[PDB]
């Protein structure tokens, strides 16, 4: 199917406590593969997936070097933003950055991203054409002017369509057994009596990959959206994911309900019924 | 400035079977800022050998973390996740239900 | 692989 590579960067200022915390992580699809933590002793980019561990010292020296340059940039940005918004020196603030690429089933480039957020809200974002910038306020517009004059979009576009895609493909190849696998959900249903007039019917999806899934309840064929308890898709901790949907069913209506499951690993969508 | 309260899920890696090895998970997501305290509790007492994933965030900029530890479920033993964050007037305690 | 930046400031 389709694939993506993402790097996520979080920079948090710590007033009167020295240098800001800086955390970097990289994902291929829903699999983390690298990290960097400024508060760690190593001070190096580190493997977080088995298939990247034996990439040579040249790889790790290079990623370590570049991520440190990322760190130094963010540290300055915190100050610059502190000024753009006339904020105090005693307040803690968060800068976030995300960039990466999407490819299709044919591993060909679909989309590129590069965007920043200041204290949890959009600040500046590269548009889909990878040629223009979205800035909301005056501060962001100022940054946008800097970046137009330094032709930032052009260099970013090169990476996004080039090395980003190029190296996403390599990771997919190297980690084939894991990154190119499709674990169809293991599904089951539980039934528990909340009282003597009602029972909880819960539909489970377990040990599936990737994370994207559709989990729905129907009563005699009609959607039960607002009457369905639906949890966020969650990691099992072993590289697979879980999710469940539940409905309160009145006495003797179990046969009316159907649980519906859609996932990359299932040829045809599953229909489950308590019976 | 923006403050988003963490959603909390406590759950096991594998379906719970008494006497069998497993991992107790507490997944906190959709929060902002990133400072957050998360403890795993066994019969009301903090578990000390608890690991967590590396800080990451969703498309909407809100953060998520997975806290986890090895455990062997049991009929009598109760487990829970205790979470504290600026959006919380008091630490939120969610009990582990083997059916959720 | 990480982007190789000049770098660029906000």
């Amino acid at each position: 199917g389709s694939h993506s590579m993402r790097y996520f960067f979080t920079s948090v200022s710590r007033p009167g406590r020295g240098e800001p915390r800086f955390i970097a992580v990289g994902y291929v699809d829903d699999t983390q593969f690298v990290r960097f933590d400024s508060d760690a002793a190593s001070q190096r980019m580190e493997p977080r997936a088995p298939w990247i561990e034996q990439e040579g010292p040249e790889y790790w020296d290079g990623e370590t070097r570049k991520v440190k340059a990322h760190s130094q940039t963010h540290r300055v940005d915190l100050g610059t933003l502190r000024g753009y918004y006339n904020q105090s020196e005693a307040g803690s603030h968060t800068v976030q950055r995300m960039y990466g690429c999407d490819v299709g089933s044919d591993w060909r480039f679909l989309r590129g991203y590069h965007q920043y957020a200041y204290d949890g809200k959009d600040y500046i974002a590269l548009k889909e054409d990878l040629r223009s910038w979205t800035a909301a306020d005056m501060a962001a517009q100022t940054t946008k002017h800097k970046w137009e004059a330094a032709h930032v979009a052009e260099q970013l576009r090169a990476y996004l369509e080039g090395t980003c895609v190029e190296w996403l493909r390599r990771y997919l190849e190297n980690g084939k057994e894991t990154l190119q696998r499709t674990d169809a959900p293991k599904t089951h249903m539980t039934h528990h009596a909340v009282s003597d007039h009602e029972a909880t019917l819960r539909c489970w999806a377990l040990s599936f990959y990737p994370a994207e899934i559709t989990l729905t309840w129907q009563r005699d064929g009609e959607d039960q959206t607002q009457d369905t308890e639906l949890v966020e898709t969650r990691p099992a901790g072993d590289g697979t994911f879980q999710k469940w949907a539940a409905v309160v069913v009145p006495s003797g209506q179990e046969q009316r309900y159907t649980c519906h499951v859609q996932h990359e690993g299932l040829p045809k969508p599953l229909t489950l019924r308590w019976e | 400035m923006i403050q988003r309260t963490p959603k909390i899920q406590v759950y096991s890696r594998h379906p719970a079977e008494n006497g069998k090895s497993n991992f107790l998970n507490c997944y906190v997501s959709g929060f902002h800022p990133s400072d957050i305290e998360v403890d795993l509790l066994k019969n009301g007492e903090r578990i000390e050998k608890v690991e967590h994933s590396d800080l990451s965030f969703s498309k909407d900029w809100s953060f998520y973390l997975l806290y986890y530890t090895e455990f062997t479920p049991t009929e009598k033993d109760e487990y829970a996740c205790r979470v504290n964050h600026v959006t919380l007037s008091q630490p939120k305690i969610v009990k582990w239900d083997r059916d959720m | 692989k990480l982007y190789q930046n000049p770098t660029t400031y906000i």
